[PDB]
C-alpha cells in the first residue's frame, strides 16, 4: 500500500506490511544459557538478497537449502568455514514482482530436515544417492524434478503442516517466513548438515494471453537472526 | 468428549512383533538382531510423520519352536548396547562380557520383557539428517554415508540356546516391542509413495502413483 | 509369608498392558531433555491445519499429475453449469485422501465434527464473476440445479471482491454429505486475462473434531 | 487369599537388576565400618586428577620405554618448525591412554566435558626461550606453519620465567580437536646448559567432565 | 553477487518510483556508482 524504505547495516529492501504480514513457528528465534550439554550483530543481520530465479509457464519449482545457501557467499559465509559450530535463525522474505494481467499461486514454505532421494534407473541400477551438487545446492538453488513428492515421496498436498506461507499475485505479491534454530543438537556444523531446506513450489501455474513477457522473477531475500557461533579456525 | 486416542502414548504404546529369530537344528548357532523400530512394517510409515522423537522402549520376548510347541530349554537373551562389540561367534567373549546385559529364562517361564532407556546421546532420534555426519569425509567413490545418522543406534539384541553342547528343538524367538513416554516434534507429511529402502526414503519415479483413489471426472460420483 | 493364589490370568502377555517392566539399565540417565520447537503432544494439532484437497483426480499420467490440486475456471461453457462436486467424509477413498487429516483418520476409525474447507482463487485481479458454493447434508441427493442449490445451506462467492473464502461443514458423525460448485454467473476475462483460471482447494478439520479407535493402513515395503 | 497375577517376565535372571535377595547368615555382624583415610567414593574424583600424558611413543624396546613421556627441546635447527603434536580425545587410542582419564575411558563409551593440559619444562635455570602451544578445534586440520598458528586460539608460552603452564581445552563430545607445539623461539642454553632438554606434559579433566555408559576394555588372565 | 555486498539499495519500481542513494564523503580510482 505504497512506499517502503528498509534498511539494515549495509542493505536495503523496498518491501511493505500492507497484507499478510509474518509468520513464525510460534517461536521468535532466541539464545542459549546452560553449560552446552561468539553473537555477530555489526555484519551479520544484513539482508542478503539471492539471484532471481525466473519463472517459466512450465517449471516445476525450485528448493534452496539452508545455511547452505550461504555458507560459501557472504561475510557470513566466511565465518561459517573457519567456525566449527552454528546456531541461527532466520528473516525468510520472498517477493516476486508481476502485474495485475498475471496469475499463478504459489506456496513458500520451509520443510526442516529436507532429505531428498532421487529415481532409481538410468542403466538397470536398483540403488543409487544423490550427490554432493542436489543435497548442498548453494545460493543459485535447485530445480526440483518432481514437485507432487518433493523428490521425496513426500506429497505437497499435506505440505502447509509446515509454515507456509502462500503467494497470490491476486491479493499477495510478497511472503515473509520467520525461522528459529531447529535441532537435536544445540550446535551443529553449519557446513554437513543443512538444516531446514526452503522450497517455493508453484500449484496454480503462471499464465497469460499472447504476448505479455512470460517470465516474471522472485526476488528471494532473506537475513540470520540470533546467529551465533564459537570455536573458530585458522586463516589460509 | 474424549481426546487420548488421539495421543501420542495412545497412538504408539502398543506391543508389535518386531523381531523374528530362527534358531534351526540343522543358522551358526547364534543370532544378533540389529534394533530398528520399524520390522512392525506400518509403524515405518507411523514414525516419519514427525522428524525429531524420543521415547523409552520396553521389549517382550515370546519363544518356541515353529509347531507352538513348548520345550524345556534355558536360553539366554543380550543386550549389546550401542559401540560395544557385538559377538563375533559363539562362544567369543561377548556373552560374558557383563557390561552388555543378559537375560537367563526358560520357555516353560512366562515371556520375558525388559524396558530400555532412551539411548541417544543427541536429545532425541530423528528420522531425518539432511547432510553428512560428525565429521565430513572426502575421498571420492563414496556416496553412502549420507542420511544416516548413527547416534540413533539403540544397539543390538543376541540369543543363545544356550552353549556349549548344541540344542536338540528348534526354536523361533517371537520378538515383541512398546513404546513409552513417547514425545515427538516438528511434524511431517506423511508418506505417499512406496518405500523402496531401510534408512533412505528413495521411489521409484518410473512409477509415480497417486496419493488417493482417483475418479473418472470431478462432476461425478 | 504373605499368603495368596493365583488369581486367573497369570502368566499371560497382553499386546497392550500399561505395564511397567524391568529396566536393561537401572543406573543410566538418558540425555536431558532439551527445547526443541513444533512439539505437538496430540494428533488433534495437525486436523486444524489447512492442508490441500486433491478434487481433480487424473494421472495422466505423472506430467499432469500435479493437476490433481486444482480447478478448471474458464468462461466456456459459461453460466450455470456444474464447476466440481466432491465427498464430505475424510475416511472414505478419496479425493480426501490428499489432506493429513483423511490419512490421519485412515489410522482410526470413527469420526464427529465440524471441518472447515478453504478455497483460494488464483486468477488474474482483474478477472471478476460469481461462483455458488452449496452443501448438502446427508439425506437427499446432489441438488440438480442452481435454484435448488440456492434453498439449500449455500455461499454466494465472488472474485473481484475476496479471494479467500471459507466454508464450514456443520457436522459430521456415523451417504455422507455433499458440496456443489456452481457457475452462479459467467467468467468475466477484461483484454488481457487468460479465459480460464485455476483454483485450489485447502480442508481442515474444527476445533470440535475427535477420533476413537486406533487401526493401521495399507503401505508396502520391499527388501 | 491376597489376588495376584504375575504380570509377564518372572522367573527370569537379569545381570543387573537391584533386587534386594535373601542373607545367608541373619545373625551376623561384619567388622564395623573404621575411617580410612583417601576414601572415594566417585571416580570423576580421580579424572580429576593429573597423570602424565605419554605423547612420545617410542617402545626401542623396553629399555627407552620411559621416553614416552618426555619431549624433546633442543637449539637445533631452530624457529617456526613442529616439535610436537597430539589428539584431543582420550578414548582414541592413544597418547592419552597413559592417563588416568584415558584408562577410565577404555572402561566408558560417551565422554563430555572440558580439559586442562599442564606442561613442565626441565631445563636448566638459566636456559629461555619461548614456544607457542595452540589448541585447534575438531574441523580444520593441522595448522601448517607458526604463521596460521598464531590466529588461532593460542598461549605464548616462556622459560624463564615460569614452568609450569596450563592449556584450557573448551569442549570435548562424542577430525578430533588438535594441539601443536611450535618452536616459536629457539633454545638459548648458556654455556654448561646441555644443547637438548625435556619437556614432561600433565593432563586431567575439568570438573565437568562426564561420562555415561559402562563398556569394558580388553585384559586377558592365565592360570 | 558480488556486487550486492557493496553498500546497495535494492529498487522497486510498482511501490516506489522516486530512490535517492547518499554518496558518502569524497575529498581530494575515486568513489563509484
Amino acid at each position: 500500500d505504497r512506499v517502503a524504505q528498509l534498511t539494515i547495516g549495509n542493505s536495503t529492501i523496498t518491501t511493505q506490511e500492507a497484507a499478510n504480514i509474518i509468520v513464525g513457528y510460534g517461536e521468535w528465534p532466541s539464545y542459549c544459557s546452560d553449560s552446552d550439554a561468539t553473537r555477530p550483530d555489526v555484519s551479520v543481520n544484513r539482508f542478503y538478497t539471492l539471484d532471481t530465479k525466473l519463472w517459466e509457464k512450465s517449471s516445476k519449482g525450485w528448493y534452496w537449502k539452508f545455511p547452505d545457501v550461504l555458507t560459501e557467499t557472504g561475510v557470513f559465509g566466511q565465518n561459517a568455514q573457519f567456525h566449527y559450530l552454528y546456531r541461527s535463525g532466520f528473516c525468510i522474505h520472498v517477493q516476486c514482482n508481476a502485474s495485475k494481467f498475471h496469475q499463478g499461486a504459489l506456496l513458500v514454505a520451509v520443510l526442516p530436515e529436507y532429505v531428498i532421494g532421487t529415481v532409481a534407473g538410468g542403466t538397470g541400477t536398483e540403488d543409487s544417492h544423490p550427490p554432493y551438487k542436489q543435497t548442498q545446492p548453494g545460493a543459485d538453488g535447485f530445480e526440483l524434478q518432481h514437485p507432487y513428492v518433493l523428490d521425496a515421496g513426500i506429497p505437497i498436498s499435506q505440505l502447509t503442516v509446515c509454515p507456509h506461507q502462500w503467494i497470490n499475485l491476486r491479493t499477495n505479491n510478497c511472503a515473509t517466513i520467520i525461522v528459529p534454530y531447529i535441532n537435536a543438537l544445540p550446535f551443529d556444523s553449519a557446513l554437513n548438515h543443512c538444516n531446514f531446506g526452503l522450497l517455493v513450489v508453484p500449484i496454480s501455474p503462471l499464465d497469460y494471453d499472447q504476448g505479455a513477457t512470460p517470465v516474471i522473477p522472485i526476488t528471494i531475500t532473506l537475513a540470520p537472526m540470533c546467529s551465533e557461533f564459537a570455536g573458530l579456525r585458522q586463516a589460509v | 468428549h474424549s481426546t487420548a486416542e488421539t495421543t501420542l502414548d495412545s497412538f504408539f504404546s502398543r506391543a508389535g512383533l518386531v523381531g523374528e529369530i530362527d534358531l534351526p537344528l540343522e543358522p551358526n548357532g547364534y543370532a544378533n538382531w540389529d534394533i530398528d523400530i520399524t520390522g512392525y512394517a506400518q509403524m515405518r510409515r507411523k514414525v516419519e510423520l514427525f522428524t525429531y522423537m524420543r521415547f523409552d522402549a520396553e521389549f517382550t520376548f515370546v519363544a518356541c519352536t515353529p509347531t507352538g510347541e513348548v520345550v524345556p530349554q534355558l536360553l539366554q537373551y543380550m543386550f549389546v548396547p550401542p559401540g560395544a562389540p557385538k559377538p563375533d561367534s559363539r562362544e567369543s567373549l561377548a556373552w560374558q562380557t557383563a557390561t552388555n546385559p543378559s537375560v537367563f529364562v526358560k520357555l516353560s517361564d512366562p515371556p520375558a520383557q525388559v524396558s530400555v532407556p532412551f539411548m541417544s546421546p543427541a536429545s532425541a532420534y530423528q528420522w531425518f539428517y539432511d547432510g553428512y555426519p560428525t565429521f565430513g569425509e572426502h575421498k571420492q567413490e563414496k556416496d553412502l554415508e549420507y542420511g544416516a545418522c548413527p547416534n540413533n543406534m539403540m544397539g543390538t539384541f543376541s540369543v543363545r540356546t544356550v552353549g556349549t553342547s548344541k540344542s536338540k528343538y528348534p526354536l523361533v524367538v517371537r520378538i515383541y516391542m512398546r513404546m513409552k513416554h513417547v514425545r515427538a516434534w516438528i511434524p511431517r507429511p506423511m508418506r505417499n509413495q512406496n518405500y523402496l529402502f531401510k534408512a533412505n526414503p528413495n521411489y521409484a519415479g518410473n512409477s509415480i502413483k497417486p496419493t488417493g483413489a482417483s475418479r473418472t471426472a470431478i462432476t461425478t460420483l | 509369608g504373605f499368603p495368596t493364589e493365583l488369581k486367573p490370568g497369570t502368566n499371560q502377555f497382553l499386546t497392550t498392558d500399561d505395564g511397567v517392566s524391568a529396566p536393561i539399565l537401572p543406573n543410566f540417565h538418558p540425555t536431558p531433555c532439551i527445547h526443541i520447537p513444533g512439539e505437538v503432544r496430540n494428533l488433534l494439532e495437525l486436523c486444524q491445519v489447512e492442508t490441500i484437497l486433491e478434487v481433480n483426480n487424473v494421472p495422466t499420467n505423472a506430467t499432469s499429475l500435479m493437476e490433481r490440486l486444482r480447478f478448471p475456471v474458464s468462461a466456456q461453457a459459461g453460466k450455470g453449469e456444474l464447476c466440481a462436486v466432491f465427498r464430505a467424509d475424510p475416511g472414505r477413498s478419496g479425493p480426501w485422501q490428499s489432506t493429513l487429516l483423511g490419512q490421519l483418520c485412515g489410522y482410526y476409525t470413527q469420526w464427529s465434527g465440524s471441518l472447515e474447507v478453504t478455497f483460494m482463487f488464483t486468477g488474474s485481479f482483474m478477472a471478476t464473476g460469481k461462483m455458488l458454493i452449496a452443501y448438502t447434508p446427508p439425506g437427499g441427493p446432489l441438488p440438480k440445479d442452481r435454484a435448488t442449490a440456492m434453498l439449500g445451506t449455500h455461499v454466494i462467492w465472488d472474485f473481484g471482491l475476496q479471494s479467500s473464502v471459507t466454508l464450514v461443514i456443520p457436522w459430521i458423525s456415523n451417504t455422507t454429505g455433499l458440496v456443489s460448485i456452481w457457475y452462479q454467473t459467467n467468467y468475466v476475462v477484461p483484454i488481457g486475462a487468460p479465459n480460464t483460471a485455476y483454483i485450489i482447494a485447502l480442508a481442515a478439520a474444527q476445533k470440535n473434531f475427535t477420533m476413537q479407535l486406533c487401526k493401521d493402513a495399507s503401505d508396502i515395503l520391499q527388501t
